[PDB]
């Protein structure tokens, strides 16, 4: 139903609650998997039906193939911006870190907002989605650092 | 059922709250998508 590109809310009926988050853009709702596990959507009247996903990458996409391909720079500030459950979309500005692999470095961001801003987009200073927030490890104590994931157009 | 709702644009803003630190990590990959510290 709604072709709109922006930022989006994913929703749950039993009450209601938001799972997580995702991102429209050309025609295509980019989520990721452990979110929806590949679960139809409804987008008012209509419904996005998947299109790919991959456990893996942790990613899924609607009503079309994999649409963003920007990604971070290694040096710039990025900003996530976080749609937290009952608030509104915030921009939040910080400087990545790396998760460093056997296949090469990702970026990094040390933010821990509710598991339903699961999906939320991490921008760059053009305001090009580089990733996906909600995937990620644990340091210490209570210390989470998603990575920050994308998928390939 | 799950459904979808607008939240906004995707923008950069300019009054953006900054925080967050950067820690380099050694991290592995599984096949379920899980990370891990190494």
């Amino acid at each position: 139903g709604e072709t709109t590109d922006g930022v989006y809310r994913v929703m749950t009926r039993r009450g209601s609650t938001q799972v997580g988050v995702g991102v429209m853009q050309e025609g295509v709702f980019h989520t990721m998997w452990h979110v929806t596990k590949g679960a139809a959507l409804r987008s008012g009247e209509g419904r996005l039906d998947p299109y790919w996903g991959d456990v893996k990458q942790d990613l899924v996409s609607y009503c079309g193939p994999w649409k963003l391909d920007a990604a971070w720079d290694g040096l710039s500030e990025v900003q996530l911006l976080a749609v937290p459950p009952g608030e509104r979309a915030k921009n939040i500005q910080t400087l990545p870190g790396i998760f460093k692999t056997k296949d090469g470095d990702i970026g990094a961001v040390a933010l821990d907002y509710p598991a339903g801003t699961s999906g939320s987009p991490i921008l760059d200073k053009s305001g090009r989605v580089i990733g996906l927030y909600g995937n990620g490890v644990v340091i210490k104590n209570g210390s989470y650092v998603s990575a920050i994931t994308q998928g390939k157009r | 059922d799950m459904y979808i709702e607008r939240a906004g644009d995707i923008t950069w803003e300019k009054d953006a709250e900054v925080t967050g630190n950067s820690p380099r990590l050694d991290v592995a990959l599984d096949e379920s998508g899980d990370f891990s510290l190494v």
